[PDB]
Order: structure tokens, then C-alpha cells, then sequence
């Protein structure tokens, strides 16, 4: 049993007709201190998978190392490592899920909330969540922590059920996610304005965007607000 | 008296370890394999005897990668070779895990060395029945190595072991003389394909399959990769041509 020290906030994601999109800001908080700002919480594995991690950062770095090893190991005595026998998003997820549950069962968890986003070899979109309890689930949209309360409601307005996926384009999807990131910056006291976003399309492959920023924010109305009730000036 | 060659860690009156020497015989009885160090990397090649038409071509790969920047090939008892590579792999993972940086070739060589030497210390184990040629690229250059069943190893410009080691060594020595400035990864691949064809005369009875791999700072980014398709065929020809 432990307690998280340096932490990453929300990880939001959703699937569209040809793939999945996932994003996470670049902050590493230390309690209420917004300590680190160049933290990448989106971990690409191969070119068909991206693992988004929230929670304890030291554990995240540990999962990072685990992931690099999987790649190395899978390459050993594997002549089809970059083909039929390359790592699938579902393999990467089942692995992590396995680890997460074993660690909670030993009463020594990896204090994280993880979302694995990717495209299977047959083109199917893959989006599943696993956390420090070993709990797992899938949904057209998935968000961790804070984004579960504020991002899912927005993303679900785009893809409310399975039949909505084929009707959603990368543009609409990326738009929804980018807007969600802005909302999270408005109400989440542990968020950052900078973030990374990744897209895994069954055609265009993996697109990884770094150094994005929340833009087009509305703050002007703040000038018209004074006092907390009766004050006039 | 006698019987000094029955137990593994026993010194004979002349100070030798006969079991290690007998292990060497198993190595000499194996397929020929080589390694060539080029100006910015290393190339590995091996002879794959085609026992019959039934062997699916290109499927039974013999060259093995360690971590992501090291290649290993060996002659002798194949299983022993795999055993040594599995260890090398744990050895490499351990090093990276602790020091973050991938294991340097010299460091890696000694890891394999101490392990192999370890198997000549007790009569409860048998020495390794293989000689291993391995190497790769690291923080400061390319490195080639050959490890004997005694645990002995040194850095090489070129190396060979197995049935046709003499032919190969002969060819390798020529290259060394005619190229004091250094061969290129591209050239070494061809040169390697040739040496193997030539050295195949000491086993000209059975048909064979060629296998090559390389690790070049400029050609593979310092990562170990297998020579396939066009580059492979081009090398096959270069050899088939100079074999006449």
C-alpha cells in the first residue's frame, strides 16, 4: 500500500469510424503544486497503440519501462515481429490489466488509471480502461479521473452508442476532444493548458501531436462580474 | 595415471581441462559461421545445411538478437547456443534496468564470458558446446567478438568458427590486408556471403541456405537487422559469381 506523490490528471479518449483518438495534458502535479510541465503521459507502443496514463508518475515511468521491454522481448526469435507477430493493442492491454490486478492483489498497486487506444490488425478499433484495482471496461468514449465527470458527457453527445461510431469523422472526433481539453482546463484545478493528442487510424496510421494548447477561451464576461451579491462596483 | 578427461573441472597433469577441449570438438563439427567488423558496424553470416527438401526455406533462423543492438551466431550444439543467448538476454535486460542505457558490447561480452567460464568450474555441469560470434554498435563504435567453450574471448576484426573456419579465416585475413582503411557495411555483407560460399566446400556434399544480419550506425541506425529480399539476393549473386 502506498500513496501517489507526483500525479497526472485526466486522460480522455473516444473512437470514430476509422480509429481512435486519445489525449492527456503535460502536467505532473505534486499535491496542489503544479510542479512539472514537460510530462508526456501518452505512451506509443509500436505504431498501432498508444497507452494514456494518469495517476502516480513514478509508477507511470515504471509502466513505460515495462512497455519498452514488451517490444524488445516480442522481437526476440520473432521473424514476423514487424508483421503478423507484432504487438496488438489487445495484447498490450491484457498484459497491463494482468499486472494491475496482480499488484492490487498483493496490496501494492501501481497507482494509475490507464486507457489503451489502438487499432487491431483487422482494423477494429480498440479502447479499454484498467486502473489500480485491476478493474476494466470498454465504451465508445473513455476518460479517467476528472475527465470521467466532464469529458464523457461531452464526448457522448457525439458518440452515444455503438451505431454512432461509423457516423463519426476524425474531424468531428478531434474537435470534441480538443473542446473537452479546454473545458477540463476551465474547471480542473490540476490541469495544464498544454497537452498531447494522438490518433490511430486504420488508414493514416498513428499521428502523434505534441505541444498543443487550449485556445479560444472565453474570459471577457469576467469583467462584468463584481462582488458576490449586493456590491455594485 | 589417467581418467583426467572424465570429469569437467579437473586439471590434467599438463594443466588442461580435457572436457572443455572435447566441447571444442563438438564446435568444429558444426556448421561454419562468421562475423565481419566494418567501418561503422558488424555483419554476421552462417551456413544452414539443407538436410532435405522438407525443411521450409528461410524458416529455421539461426542468428539471434540480444536487446536491440546485438547479434549472435554460433557453431556447435544449437541448443547450447540458445541457452547462452537466453542468458545474455537476461544479462542485457538487467544492465539496462539498472543503468538505463543499453549494454555496451565489451560489457556484454564479459557477461557471456564469465557465464561460460563458470561452466568449467564444476563437475556437476558440462562446458558449452558452441563458439559464439557476436557484437554490435554502442556509445563508441562497433565491436566484434568470438567466445570459446573455455570462456575465452577477444575482440576481432573478422572471425569464423565451425567446419570451414580455416577457409573463412584465410579469406578474412585477405580482406584485413587489402583494406587497412576499413570495409563498409554494404561491402561486408557481400564479402560475408562470399566467405560463406567458399567455406562451404568443406561440406560441399549437402546443399545449404545462407543467412546474414548486420548492425550499422548508418545502414540500420545501430539496430540489429536481418538481411532480407533484394540486399540478400544481391549478396547471393556476388558470391555465386565469384565462386567460379
Amino acid at each position: 500500500t502506498q500513496q501517489p506523490i507526483v500525479t497526472g490528471t485526466s486522460v480522455i479518449s473516444m473512437k470514430y469510424d476509422n480509429g481512435v483518438i486519445i489525449a492527456a495534458d503535460n502536467l505532473g502535479s505534486y499535491g496542489s503544486l503544479l510542479r512539472f510541465n514537460g510530462v508526456e503521459r501518452l505512451i506509443p507502443v509500436g505504431d498501432n497503440t498508444v497507452v494514456g496514463i494518469s495517476g502516480d508518475i513514478s509508477d507511470m515511468q515504471h509502466i513505460e519501462r515495462l512497455l519498452k521491454d514488451l517490444v524488445t522481448e516480442n522481437a526476440y526469435d520473432n521473424p514476423l515481429a514487424d508483421a503478423e507477430e507484432a504487438l496488438e493493442p489487445s495484447y498490450i492491454f491484457e498484459y497491463l490489466a494482468t499486472v494491475m490486478y496482480q499488484r492490487r492483489s498483493k496490496m501494492n498497486p501501481l497507482w494509475n488509471a490507464i486507457i489503451v487506444a489502438g487499432v487491431q490488425s483487422n482494423g477494429d478499433q480498440f479502447l479499454r480502461y484498467v486502473n489500480l484495482l485491476g478493474v476494466t471496461y470498454s465504451s465508445p468514449t473513455l476518460a479517467t479521473g476528472f475527465g470521467a465527470h466532464m469529458a464523457n458527457p461531452l464526448l457522448r453527445k457525439v458518440v452515444d452508442r455503438e451505431s454512432d461510431i461509423p457516423k463519426t469523422t476524425v474531424q468531428v472526433a478531434e474537435e470534441a476532444i480538443v473542446n473537452a481539453m479546454r473545458v477540463l482546463y476551465y474547471r480542473d484545478a490540476r490541469s495544464s493548458r498544454n497537452f498531447s493528442l494522438a490518433i490511430i487510424d486504420k488508414n493514416t496510421g498513428l499521428t502523434f501531436k505534441k505541444n498543443l494548447q487550449v485556445e479560444n477561451m472565453k474570459w471577457d464576461f469576467a469583467k462584468d462580474i463584481k462582488g458576490y451579491g449586493t456590491q455594485k462596483i | 595415471g589417467t581418467g583426467y578427461d572424465l570429469s569437467n573441472s579437473v586439471f590434467s597433469p599438463d594443466g588442461r581441462n580435457f572436457q572443455v577441449e572435447y566441447a571444442v570438438k563438438a564446435v568444429e563439427n558444426g556448421t561454419t559461421s562468421i562475423g565481419i567488423k566494418c567501418n561503422d558496424g558488424v555483419v554476421f553470416a552462417v551456413e544452414k545445411l539443407i538436410t532435405s527438401k522438407l525443411l521450409v526455406p528461410q524458416k529455421n533462423v539461426k542468428i539471434q538478437v540480444v536487446d536491440r543492438h546485438i547479434g549472435c551466431v554460433y557453431s556447435g550444439l544449437i541448443p547450447d547456443g540458445r541457452h547462452l543467448v537466453n542468458r545474455g538476454r537476461e544479462e542485457a535486460a538487467s544492465f539496462k534496468k539498472l543503468y538505463k542505457t543499453p549494454i555496451p558490447i565489451p560489457a556484454f561480452a564479459d557477461r557471456l564470458g564469465q557465464y561460460v567460464q563458470a561452466h568449467t568450474l564444476y563437475n556437476s555441469v558440462r562446458p558449452f558446446g558452441v563458439s559464439t560470434i557476436f557484437g554490435g554498435v554502442d556509445k563508441n563504435g562497433a565491436h566484434l567478438y568470438m567466445l570459446e567453450p573455455s570462456g575465452s574471448y577477444w575482440g576481432y576484426k573478422g572471425a569464423a568458427t565451425g567446419k570451414g573456419r580455416q577457409s573463412a579465416k584465410a579469406e578474412l585475413e585477405k580482406l584485413v590486408d587489402h583494406h587497412p582503411e576499413g570495409l563498409s557495411a554494404r561491402e561486408a555483407v557481400k564479402q560475408a556471403a562470399k566467405i560463406i560460399y567458399l567455406a562451404h566446400e568443406d561440406n560441399k556434399e549437402k546443399d545449404f541456405e545462407l543467412e546474414i544480419s548486420w548492425c550499422s550506425l548508418s545502414e540500420t541506425n545501430g539496430l540489429h537487422k536481418f538481411v532480407k529480399g533484394d540486399l540478400l539476393q544481391e549478396a547471393i549473386d556476388f558470391a555465386q559469381k565469384e565462386i567460379n
